[PDB]
């Protein structure tokens, strides 16, 4: 099984011989670079190169490894930074993995799955309260560039430190320097003992870019089949689509709409369908996917955005203008919907967020009218004050996730009008000092919420909040 | 039989060469079965579908699953016929894939069971029916304002969470109960989560025994996503032809069938068309839907759920699909918030059957007279909002008074809702529906509380319930 | 003249040999299916298949029939249902036709024609009164799907029972079940003894779809050259265009606008130019064409619609919204124009429709204003009442064509204010009871209108209408 290159250029090659090569195989060049064998012809083989091809010359010898694309997996990869292939990027020598899995594998069947019921705690008040997520779900986060998507991903991954989750972060087409900054930010908060990072920077060959999510999903599926919860994040799917378009065009594939090939829906569907909530017979493992899509000018109506929205079980829309105004993280009420939402939420969170939604929507529409008309009756004025306090409550500082129990406590304090006489600005400091008061006094409430997932007695909770209000000083 | 050897592989496309001088037909199925001789090889078991003849004793095929591992010189066997699906009573209550294998964990179909090819010519001009016949579902508003017709296509337009599955299961239950007609559900290019939810919702309602399900989901290769509808069709066609009963066929999404066909045409090397669609779109869509017809022995009425990702109907797919439609039922979430079920829009729903030559005079008269009052109330509501009702004319007050009661009377206490709320379930005939609506209009049941009408079947129950309430 | 197939697929084939084949010939396969010989190459022949090609295999023998495409014609086809080729679809054995005509034939020259003067009676009040049609004319009926086009075609064909017309109905790409329903509706009214039906259903191969109108026009031209009036109807031209596009693309023809070939104008022009009003030397025969075009969203501005409008001598625009409102048939006043109109109409119909147009347009614009402003003077109020009565008069029940004389009588009754005190709803019942009164009493008026094509004396007509008004009871 030996062959010689007869053509090379743009990252593709043609080889003579190789009589026994299998479709989808990996081949090793004379210098040592690896490639796929995508197309087999009557008398030549087409090869796709997954690295620097500058050293490949006509007449060079190419040999086949004897195996389909195999990404190594195992616990040995936790804390490392790896290529889409099984090679390290952070130094620290080799990984010494246990076993390998082919990236192109059949997804579990229908019969094999189960409904999503256990929640995923992001630690972001707005997301947890209004757009809940469950384990095994697939929710899309969509927005413009420089809107805070990666900040939300990091805040979510950090909050998983308490739970039993395993996390995987796949950087696609990102700048290497911000990837290094993100890795050092993860280490700074100590989240590296349960995470894996797979990277494919913008300077890499296009073939490596679309292969990254499949390596990520193979690594995640290794753990899930053994009964572990896994959370995979893709920061840039659209760049994977662009890299696949490039690779297809270099193969002279006739285009479609835009000039994307027909595989656009096939690619993303075959990728995102492997996130599931396995049945008790399989082992009960769960794999949650959080793909990110970047849209132009904030318009959600486009080929790739709507194509992905057709697949996912919901979406979160992040607005750029609100991001510039200082509100973090910006979320659009109208376009953010979750179809699994309401089943994952614990009882208290549901009981309070139900009122929270109505208050926020009423304030939104009333404010949308107020800019034109200033003549408002007492009821509308009280509604506006409530809405303003509500929108102030949902503010969150960077990289500081909040536990669910303090969220439900503060939102309960909001709903029942405990902030009637507290001015708007004092509300934030009210939240911090209330967290302190809960830490020193309300430990029983926190433990009850943790163990029981239910709201404590109204009278004792009101007594505690009243005591803190008695302590609190305005301005 | 004859066995060929592979010469080319690329994506879902494979090419085979036959030496013995006998070559497969255009639609024949071929199978590859190889056991790995060494660790350098991989065990493969793949089914192929022929597409083209290319000369030099060579043929072209489209694969139904991933082609990884194929080698030149590998043997391919010709079955001599298209994809053969097992048909009969053995299919009820079971889930199949495209190739006719059972997905559900309840055993396998016996070897000797008869199997019929998926591809066959459509029925001829002489064999069709001659008069349009209404299909009685038992749902008040559906039968009144937008009747169904046997052999017709009904388009379902609604979003997730507006009650689609409740209506689907209610239709399956009613058709199985009265007309003695089984149903077939085919899933094409949908989320597997919704497939699991539908399966569990059917199992929790006792319907699964009366239906057969074929699933091809988003993850599948294009060829299976194309032919899943055809295997479901032949499953229903067996019941229509041999058993002579009427059949109801549900299709999850008509759009992705055309999308998969476009993908397969692009892979095959044909020149594209407008918006990059396949040149062969219209004949493929016709060949699928022209087998769904009402013959002398029996009929296959089909309910097709159509979802357009961009809400633009000018594209070739919505254009071609709408050309075959006969009626359209549109679901609205505003009435679901109001509490009316199954929340079909009375003003926006249409059917080509609502003509006196088909439905009779009284049905048309009552439908139009009701729709007049509904439109008048819809217009009058904003005037009621801006200006006080008391200042308005007596005629407008009377119109509102009748309109609210009529709008409430549209609702019905379904069968499947028996468990979430304790309800017997009502099945209403068309004639009593018409009589009740006319008597509501005239004023026989005028002096009753509007609360009584909220969830009732036939009209006498309205009086009994109102007398009980007060 | 024998050859062997070397390639087959998608309905096209290539053959070796066939040294003496002529362009445009028909060839018979070994199994018995028929095909064209469109393209001749240096060493192979390209063949287009007009039926189920599943049985055609490489190595099969193909022979040529020795003739160009010949559709059989004759009186033997009246009442039958036939393919685009000369083969029956309704059963009832063979047709036993007399002679054949090639579908691709030169149209008569300019010098050979004559102006259109004799009318075509549709039996639809609105069409006859406002958009008259003459024999030999070509008028396009355009609208959205489910707007009543086929109902208008059937109403027109049925009304031809009295006249000497021969009718042909060409179903293109339609559903077979509605074709069967239409045929049974034609028989129910007894219109089958003078009609011919050629069908090509959606399930048929694309080549048969574009060949259907040429077979229809050849069948029609057989009769016209012998001095007979013929009325051909095409329900769907756009599907013929789509089938031709498909066939061209399967031949790798480079596209144009949309991806229609350049032949789009050539196809429809070469088809529709054969409708004419032959001169007295040729024999005086006439062929009237009524092509139907389906447009999306009701917008008349598109490639195929405007392309066809460039050819026809006028168009009738059918509105979907009015069709849903219950008005049958819906017609748009603004876009409906006939350029031969005014020459075909008989004297009385012209004398009354002249006023009818003004009244309808005045009511249209006044109502378009009335929805915003309710302050109207006496004159505008009387104008609105007249317009309302006018729009009510033009209503027609399905499949019941009205003879011209009763049309002109009722429109005359309308114009002169004989409905001054009759309420709006009573107007329709007034028309029916007036038809009864004319049947029992006004026979002389009807016979005079039939024989003379002129309005009777004003005084006697007013006396008769006054007598009926004396008999009539309101509500």
């Amino acid at each position: 099984d030996v062959g010689t290159v007869i053509q090379v250029g743009d990252g593709i090659a043609r080889a003579h011989g190789l009589d026994n090569v299998m479709s989808g195989e990996l081949v090793e060049f004379a210098n040592g670079v690896m490639g796929m064998a995508l197309n087999l012809e009557e008398n030549n083989v087409g090869i796709v190169i997954l690295g620097p091809y500058t050293g490949i010359k006509e007449g060079d010898e190419v040999r086949r490894t004897g195996r389909i694309m195999e990404v190594p997996v195992g616990e040995a990869l936790i804390g490392r930074v790896v290529n889409p292939l099984g090679q390290p990027v952070d130094g620290l020598g080799p990984v010494e993995t246990t076993e390998t899995r082919p990236i192109e594998s059949r997804a579990p069947g229908v019969m094999d799955r189960r409904s999503v019921h256990e929640p995923l705690q992001t630690g972001i008040k707005a997301i947890d309260a209004l757009v809940p997520i469950g384990r095994g779900q697939r929710e899309l986060i969509i927005g413009d560039r420089q809107t805070g998507k990666t900040s939300v991903a990091i805040d979510t991954i950090i909050n998983q430190k308490d739970q039993n989750m395993i996390s995987i972060y796949v950087a696609i087409g990102q700048k290497e320097s911000t990837v290094r900054t993100v890795v050092e930010t993860l280490r700074k908060h100590g989240a590296l003992d349960y995470t894996i990072v797979v990277t494919a920077s913008a300077s890499q060959p296009a073939p490596l870019l679309f292969l990254a999510p499949y390596a990520g999903v193979a690594m995640g599926e290794y753990f899930m089949y053994k009964g572990k919860h896994v959370l995979v994040v893709y920061d840039d799917l659209s760049k994977q689509a662009a890299a696949y378009r490039e690779l297809s065009l270099l193969l002279r594939r006739p285009p479609g709409r835009e000039a994307y090939p027909g595989d656009i829906f096939y690619l993303h569907s075959r990728l995102l369908e492997r996130a599931a909530k396995l049945s008790d017979a399989k082992g009960g493992g769960s794999l949650t996917a959080l793909p990110f899509v970047e849209t132009q000018a904030g318009d959600i109506s486009a080929y790739i955005p709507t194509n992905v929205i057709s697949i996912t079980d919901g979406q979160i829309f992040l607005q750029s203008d609100l991001f510039f105004s200082g509100v973090r993280p910006a979320i659009n009420a109208g376009l953010s919907v979750s179809r699994v939402g309401g089943a994952a939420q614990i009882k208290a969170m549901k009981k309070v967020a139900g009122t929270l939604r109505l208050d926020l929507a009423a304030y939104r529409e009333l404010e949308a009218f107020a800019q034109f008309g200033s003549d408002l009756d007492k009821a509308t004025q009280a509604k506006l004050a409530r809405g303003a306090r509500t929108v102030e409550v949902l503010k969150q500082d960077l990289h500081q996730p909040i536990p669910v129990e303090k969220q439900v406590l503060i939102i309960y304090a909001l709903t029942r009008g405990f902030l009637d006489d507290i001015p708007v600005e004092d509300v934030r400091r009210f939240e911090k000092e209330f967290y302190l008061f809960l830490d020193q006094n309300g430990q029983h409430l926190l433990e009850h919420i943790r163990t029981t997932k239910d709201l404590p007695n109204e009278d004792d909770l009101n007594k505690a909040i009243e005591a803190f209000k008695k302590t609190f000083v305005v301005s | 039989m004859t066995r060929g050897r592979v010469i080319q592989v690329m994506g879902p496309v494979v090419d085979v060469k036959f030496e013995n001088g006998h070559l497969p037909a255009i639609y024949n199925a071929l199978k590859i079965q190889h056991k790995a001789r060494n660790e350098n090889e991989v065990d493969i078991d793949l089914t192929l579908e022929v597409a083209l003849h290319l000369g030099d004793d060579t043929v072209r095929t489209i694969a139904m699953a991933s082609t990884d591992g194929l080698i030149r010189g590998m043997e391919v066997i010709d079955t001599g016929a298209p994809i053969s699906v097992p048909v009969g009573e053995v299919t009820l209550g079971r889930v199949f894939n495209v190739l006719g294998e059972p997905i559900d964990l309840e055993g396998d179909i016996p070897a000797d069971a008869r199997r019929d090819p998926i591809h066959r010519p459509a029925p001829k001009f002489e064999e069709l029916a001659t008069e349009v016949e209404i299909l009685e579902t038992g749902i008040k508003v559906v039968d009144l304002l937008a009747p169904y017709i046997k052999g017709g296509k009904i388009g379902l337009f609604g979003g997730a969470g507006v009650g689609k599955t409740v209506l689907i299961q209610e239709l399956i239950h009613n058709i199985a109960q009265e007309h003695g007609g089984i149903s077939v559900f085919a899933g094409v290019g949908e989320r597997t989560r919704e497939g699991n939810d539908l399966y569990h919702e059917m199992k929790d309602s006792g319907v699964i025994s009366k239906t057969a399900m074929v699933f091809g989901q988003m993850n599948e290769p294009p060829g299976a996503r194309m032919r899943v509808a055809l295997t479901g069709l032949t499953m229903a066609e067996y019941f229509r032809d041999e058993q002579g009963q009427d059949v109801l066929l549900f299709i999850d999404n008509i759009f992705r069938f055309t999308q998969a066909g476009s993908e397969v045409s692009a892979l095959l090397g044909r020149m594209p068309s407008a918006v990059g669609y396949q040149p062969t779109l219209a004949t493929e869509m016709g060949q699928l839907q022209e087998r769904i017809t009402s013959t002398a022995k029996g009929s296959i009425t089909s309910i097709q759920a159509i979802y357009v990702p961009a809400d633009d109907y000018t594209d070739p797919a919505p254009a071609t699909t709408f050309s075959h439609l006969d009626a359209t039922t549109n679901l609205e979430r505003k009435l679901a918030e109001m509490g009316i079920y199954p929340a079909v829009d009375p003003l926006a729903s249409t059917s080509r059957a609502l003509a006196p030559e088909i439905v009779g005079e009284e049905h048309y008269q009552v439908a139009r007279k009701v729709q007049q009052t509904l439109q008048r109330y819809k217009e009058l509501q904003d005037i009621i909002a801006i200006l006080g009702m008391d200042e308005l004319s007596d005629e407008d007050k009377l119109v509102v008074h009748r309109a609210r009661r009529i709008q409430f009377f549209l609702s019905q206490n379904f069968h499947v809702a028996e468990q979430f709320t304790g309800q017997p379930g009502s099945y209403v005939p068309v004639k009593e529906t018409v009589r009740g609506f006319k008597e509501i209009l005239e004023g026989k049941y005028d002096h009753l509380p509007e609360d009584a009408f909220r969830l009732v079947g036939r009209i006498e129950e309205v009086v009994e319930k109102a007398k009980a309430m007060g």
